[PDB]
């Protein structure tokens, strides 16, 4: 509809995106909380390539200042693409919370969305939210990416500790960013 | 309906611990040439209420370095100790009637300094540590009198049970008999509850706040009633303990207002203690109290077990 | 209608506040000496609610008082950050509503606002202690004035 | 016409105390061991 | 010449040994500070209730800024920059122009009053009393902007409290 | 009965009151708000390091003063004895051997802190 009214308005298509107030790295690290990690069937199905904030917004700035952008439409993502599993895999190392992965199936899964969604406050998981996760980051290679901007993609593996420094105990809360080996990547 | 009584003993309490935060204000503005909260309500009478609702809807603060578990034990263990020992105190007819009143007073009493030491430790600070341990140093010089004193005192009465203390108080004072003690266990009553010159573990001027430094809305709301609270009851235990008044056998009436007078005029006076005196130094403080309290008090409980014999003046038992 | 007793639990959680909040104590230079009149008997702030607690984490409104410089504005920010929510920013004097005096030296930050989210600004070099004691009571105005749950009903 | 200032008065002005004039006040060191004793003997009779 | 302040060696008479010794024992001096308190608690507190009262001044106090005009109406300020030359803090900045009457008024007189501390010296700077601080200690606001005033805002404040500086002027020019 | 219902009335309290303060105000966590506070500045990191206080001989020697508190607490039931003679002389006896120990402990140093 917009690109209707307006032909000549950049679009921009970010990926899954990650920083300090995210609501998606923090999604996985609270959900320490109520019991173990739950993944359907694992979340082994479901891979993901999220973006850090920053490129994001330096996209947009540099769109604004690019006399090219009118019309196109940008996809934002990040440089690597990892499996759902792996992913969760590198968020609890990062912030040394146990990890206690159980399948659940996806009718009750819904259901636990929708009981969340009960809350009058800030819900925590709806049932869209539980949808999105399982939704793999559709490759769109014809689409122009970041790097034409100029905006060089940061790796989640560089500036992870800054979303889930956080989260780690006392215990281990000065811990580098090279404790943790980098997750595995599936690639393009 | 024991039920209603406990709610009766506890409601009408927190309403008291609450007034004495606007009267504290008051006496020490009024003690400063100034005037104290008048705009909230009221000649400020609606000031508690209103630092009531912004603590409770204040942004409890979660210190990350901090052990949760021993970081909420402690507001519970201050808060639940300071009404549970009020329940033994003989207001006409005390609640809790028990043969070893005194015993359970102590006991409890030394179960306090736990509040103040697991927030301290679990505030994983430097002025955490610093104000949990001098409340170690504090309140290590204490027990010991606060115990001497209240046997010396208690040893003319006749048992450790709270009730009796009115028919040993009713024709004189006790504070007539033993002044010299009375003087010395106000101070350390003083002292217990980390009030006016002693008040290193909190010390604004020296360690920022102490132990409460992280500790904001709730959990140090509850952590003001504990001190407030205990403040009420140590000068109450003090009006029982040294100016017990007459009862009339048929109407507690009288009784209880003239033990709540007590009460007030005594609890004022930690207020004009806290206004005058400067803070001492909590080496001061212990030199102050095992160099020169501790030997006055065995001399004086030694005083005190040897004159009921020498006058053949032994307290009945039962 | 919903609306009422939002509205009517809107007035008492802000009464609390406006009523109730404790400046911090923060002074930096000439700017905290007279604030300090304030607190004498003089104008009492006490009367009007406030208490001068220290101790960033059981504090509301933090009286910036004094030439912001370098060396301090990280020391600043990080007792902005540790100060619970809600939290206010009252900055008081010329030297920290843009560099006062020295506006244009080189080791102070021109404005306490490029480090902290500021509110009102109360202006005087010095303001007199009863020129930001109404700038403290409209402060006060303006904790009146919020929506909070308002926006939450109708978000 | 005729100068004027804020000059002080023709009588200059009051005498200014600023020595300390710390009162003296209380019984003798004896008399108050003595009625503290008083009390205690009333006390314990 | 000097006085010397503390040395004075205690007697060791007998009364005046128990005197200290009942002192000490029998806490006095501390007493005497309750005595003190009590009395200074039952005096008159020195607090005044807030703006329904207010602090008392004098004519020459300084404040808001204001730009004030002649009886006719036209203004004071002539643009000579000595203001602008004698400020401290360097806040004024103005420009002029010759106005279509031919005077010789400015097209800009922003006063930053975030970076003027007050000295007064603008006040005895122009000789024709056009910038002059009011009364006003209280014009608080809520954004940085609002107190960054122009000439159009200072113009304001000359005809808002335009009472108050002839009057105080009236008292005081004759002290300068 | 009346006791532990006094007991478990009080605990229940306490935690609904830390309860709606820990959950109602609506909270917000950026970590550096949940960062140590000292004082302004970083801290310089530790809290739990060794604080080695100076007064660790006076502190054991109140352990000991505590043990002979609980020693002289019968007395009020031990004024009522048939046998006062033999009571006083065993009751002074503790108070002089507290004093003697305290004199000693004084005397000794001791009290005096450690620099
Ligand atoms: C004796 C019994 C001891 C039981 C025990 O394990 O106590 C752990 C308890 C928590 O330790 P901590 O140092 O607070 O560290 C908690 C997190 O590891 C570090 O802090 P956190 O913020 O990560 O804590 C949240 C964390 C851990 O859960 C908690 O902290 C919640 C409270 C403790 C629950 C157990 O939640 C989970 O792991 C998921 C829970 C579902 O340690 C204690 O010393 C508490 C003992 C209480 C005994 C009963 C007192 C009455
Ligand atoms: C460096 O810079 C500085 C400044 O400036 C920048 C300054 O200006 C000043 C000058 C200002 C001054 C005020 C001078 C003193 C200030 C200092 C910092 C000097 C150091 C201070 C001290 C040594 C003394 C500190 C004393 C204090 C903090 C006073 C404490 C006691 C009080 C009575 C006041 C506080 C009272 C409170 C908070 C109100 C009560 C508390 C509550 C929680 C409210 C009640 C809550 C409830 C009842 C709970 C809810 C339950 C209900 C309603 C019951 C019903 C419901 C149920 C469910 C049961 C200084 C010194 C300075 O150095
Ligand atoms: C005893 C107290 C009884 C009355 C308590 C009233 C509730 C106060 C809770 C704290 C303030 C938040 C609130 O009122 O609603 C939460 C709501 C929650 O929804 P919200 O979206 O308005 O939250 C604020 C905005 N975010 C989410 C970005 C932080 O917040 C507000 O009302 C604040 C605006
Ligand atoms: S604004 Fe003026 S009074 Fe305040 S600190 Fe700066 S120079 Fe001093
Ligand atoms: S009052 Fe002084 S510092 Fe302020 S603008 Fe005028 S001359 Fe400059
Ligand atoms: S305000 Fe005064 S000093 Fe400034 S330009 Fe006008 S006349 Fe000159």
């Amino acid at each position: 509809e917009v690109r209707a009214a307006f032909p000549e308005a950049t679009i921009i298509k970010p990926s899954d995106i990650f920083g300090r107030e995210d609501r998606f790295l923090n999604y996985f690290a609270s959900m320490r909380w109520f019991g173990g990690v739950p993944l359907i069937s694992l979340g082994k199905e479901t891979v993901k390539q999220p973006v850090y904030i920053v490129d994001v917004s330096k996209g947009i700035i540099n769109a604004i200042k690019d006399p090219d952008a009118k019309g196109k439409t940008f996809a934002f993502v990040g440089p690597n693409r990892y499996l759902l599993f792996d992913l969760v895999q590198y968020i609890f190392a990062v912030a040394y919370r146990p990890f206690l992965p159980y399948p659940l199936p996806h009718f009750a899964y819904r259901w636990v969305g929708r009981l969340f969604e009960v809350s009058p406050f800030e819900p925590w998981t709806t049932r869209d939210k539980v949808e999105r996760v399982h939704m793999s980051d559709m490759t769109l290679p014809h689409l122009p990416g970041l790097e034409d901007l100029g905006i060089q993609a940061t790796p989640l593996e560089l500036k992870a500790i800054e979303v889930l420094r956080r989260h780690r105990t006392y215990r281990w809360l000065t811990s580098e960013m090279e404790d943790v080996k980098p997750a595995k990547t599936v690639n393009i | 309906m024991f039920m209603i009584n406990i709610l009766s003993l506890i409601i009408p309490i927190l309403l008291a611990v609450a007034f004495l935060t606007l009267v504290e204000r008051k006496v020490l503005g009024y003690m400063q040439l100034r005037k104290g909260p008048n705009v909230v309500g009221p000649y400020g009478l609606l000031q508690p209420i209103a630092d009531a609702l912004k603590l409770v809807t204040k942004e409890p603060l979660r210190p990350g370095t901090s052990s949760i578990s021993m970081f909420i034990i402690a507001p519970i263990l201050g808060l639940s100790l300071a009404l549970t020992m009020w329940v033994p105190l003989p207001m006409p007819y005390p609640l809790i009637n028990m043969n070893l009143g005194v015993l359970f007073m102590l006991a409890m009493s030394s179960l306090a300094v736990y509040s103040i030491l697991w927030s301290g430790w679990a505030s994983n600070s430097k002025y955490a540590l610093i104000g949990a341990l001098r409340a170690v140093a504090q309140t290590i010089s204490y027990e010991v009198t606060l115990a001497i004193i209240l046997l010396s005192v208690l040893l003319m009465n006749g048992s450790y049970t709270l009730s009796t203390l009115i028919t040993t108080q009713e024709h004189i004072w006790m504070i007539f008999t033993s002044w010299p003690l009375a003087m010395m266990w106000f101070i350390s009553t003083l002292a217990e509850t980390n009030r006016a010159p002693f008040d290193l573990t909190e010390g604004e001027s020296e360690l920022v706040s102490g132990f409460n430094v992280e500790y904001a809305a709730g959990p140090f709301a509850m952590f003001f009633m504990a001190e407030y609270a205990n403040i009420i009851m140590m000068n109450a235990f003090t009006a029982i303990l040294f100016l017990g008044a007459s009862h009339d056998p048929h109407t507690p009436e009288l009784y209880t207002i003239n033990f709540v007078l007590k009460t007030l005029a005594l609890t004022i006076t930690f207020l004009w203690i806290r206004a005058s005196y400067p803070r001492f130094r909590y080496d001061q403080l212990m030199h102050l109290l095992w160099k020169s309290f501790l030997p006055l008090t065995l001399a004086l409980c030694m005083w005190h077990i040897s004159l009921p014999i020498m006058t053949a003046s032994i307290p009945p038992q039962s | 209608r919903g609306e009422y007793v939002v509205a009517k639990l809107d007035d008492l959680v802000n009464w609390a506040r406006r009523s109730s909040l404790w400046p911090m104590t923060f002074g930096l230079a000439c700017c905290a000496v007279e604030m300090m009149h304030m607190a004498a008997p003089r104008y009492d702030m006490d009367r009007f609610g406030v208490v001068f607690r220290a101790s960033p984490r059981q504090s509301d409104v933090m009286i910036v008082a004094g030439t912001l410089t370098n060396k301090m504005a990280p020391a600043l920010r990080k007792v902005y950050d540790q100060m619970p929510e809600p939290r206010y920013v009252v900055s008081m004097g010329s030297c920290a509503n843009g560099g006062g005096y020295y506006h244009y030296s080189y080791s102070v930050v021109r404005g306490c606002d490029r480090i902290v989210p500021v509110d009102i600004y109360v202006p005087g070099c010095p303001p007199t202690a009863e020129a930001l004691l109404y700038g403290i009571l409209q402060l006060q105005r303006k904790i009146k004035r919020e929506k909070r749950l308002r926006i939450w009903y109708r978000r | 016409s005729k100068v004027k200032q804020d000059m002080p008065p023709p009588g200059g002005y009051g005498p200014i105390d600023y020595k300390r004039n710390l009162p003296r006040r209380g019984l003798s060191g004896y008399s108050m061991f003595a009625v503290g004793i008083g009390t205690l003997l009333f006390g314990y009779w | 010449t000097y006085k010397f302040v503390n040395m004075r060696e205690p007697s060791m008479d007998m009364k005046s040994v128990t005197d200290r010794a009942a002192q000490t024992l029998l806490w006095t001096e501390l007493v005497r500070g309750l005595g003190m308190t009590l009395s200074y608690l039952f005096r008159e507190p020195a607090t005044i209730n807030y703006p329904f009262e207010k602090g008392p001044l004098s004519p020459r106090f300084r404040g808001e800024h204001a730009l004030r005009r002649y009886p006719s109406g036209e203004e004071r300020c002539i643009a000579c920059k000595l203001c602008e030359a004698v400020c401290p803090a360097q806040a004024i900045t103005i420009e002029a122009e010759p106005r279509a009457d031919g005077s010789r008024r400015t097209t800009r007189y922003d006063i930053d009053m975030t970076k003027c501390i007050y000295c007064g010296f603008c006040q005895e700077a122009c000789p024709v009393d056009a910038i002059v601080e009011g009364p006003n200690f209280e014009f608080s606001t809520e954004t940085h902007e609002e107190l960054l005033y122009n000439k159009e805002k200072l113009l304001n404040n000359g005809d808002k409290w335009e009472a108050e500086i002839a009057a105080n002027i009236q008292a005081d020019y004759l002290y300068r | 009965m009346n006791i532990m219902l006094t007991l478990l009335t009080n605990v229940t309290l306490a935690s609904l009151l830390v309860l709606i303060a820990f959950w109602l105000p609506q909270l917000n966590a950026y970590s550096e708000k949940t960062s140590p506070y000292e004082c302004g500045f970083d801290p310089m990191g530790s809290a739990r390091l060794p604080f080695s206080m100076k007064f660790f001989l006076v502190a054991i020697t109140f352990l000991l003063f505590d043990l002979e508190i609980a020693l002289l607490l019968p007395l009020p039931w031990a004024s009522q004895t048939n046998n006062l003679k033999t009571m006083l002389t065993m009751a002074l006896f503790l108070l002089i051997l507290l004093a003697a120990s305290l004199a000693y402990e004084w005397t000794q140093k001791g009290l005096e802190w450690a620099e």
